């Protein structure tokens, strides 16, 4: 009983870890993609401004 | 007669510990509810701060 | 306490009255036994021994059903432990999900 319950609890913890990792990495990808619209897209837009 | 009383005193003790086990189970479910409330409240707070 | 121990007291008093009457009737035998006839006396004594064992047989029946109830109550307690374990398992899974 103890072995099964402890293993189940720790698998619960590990699956929670995986879920939270995926969630945070998705949020980080959104933030960094948006930021890339602020440094790289910044220089692209500067080129657009000068050409226009 | 003393056995039947014991059959319901042995059973009285048994019933007392089944009541004890039910009280413990309700307490454990209450703690699960309290900490699930903590998790949900934390989620709501973080979401609304964001 | 409102109906279990109350019925226990009811049956206790009824059985005490039954014992009083049976002891009175046994003294009635011990007195009215100018019927010294040994053969009929023995036949009636075995007959009333059968009376006593038939009376007790109700107690054996009740005690056997209640042994099935006590061991089955221990089995129910084990079943309750398993049920509560599964209850918390499903509760934790659903709560975290």
């Amino acid at each position: 009983e103890q072995e099964k319950s402890n293993l189940n609890i720790e698998d619960d913890g590990k699956k929670a870890k995986e879920k939270e990792d995926a969630y945070f990495e998705d949020i980080t990808k959104n933030m960094k993609q948006l930021k890339t619209q602020l440094k790289s897209e910044y220089l692209e837009k500067e080129k657009a401004n000068i050409q226009q | 007669e003393a056995f039947i009383q014991m059959l319901d005193k042995n059973l009285d003790e048994a019933e007392d510990q089944f009541q004890i086990a039910l009280r413990n189970h309700l307490i454990h479910i209450e703690n699960l509810m309290q900490l699930q409330e903590a998790r949900m409240r934390g989620l709501a707070e973080e979401f609304n701060r964001d | 306490e409102r109906r279990r121990r109350e019925r226990y007291a009811e049956i206790q008093q009824e059985a005490i009255a039954s014992g009083k009457k049976n002891a009175a009737l046994e003294m009635k035998w011990a007195e009215l036994k100018e019927l010294d006839e040994c053969e009929e006396l023995n036949r009636e004594m075995q007959d009333q021994q059968q009376t006593f064992q038939q009376i007790i047989e109700g107690k054996e029946n009740l005690r056997k059903e209640f042994e099935e109830e006590l061991k089955r109550k221990d089995d129910e307690y084990v079943k309750m432990l398993k049920e509560q374990s599964n209850d918390i398992k499903d509760m934790i899974s659903k709560m975290r999900s």
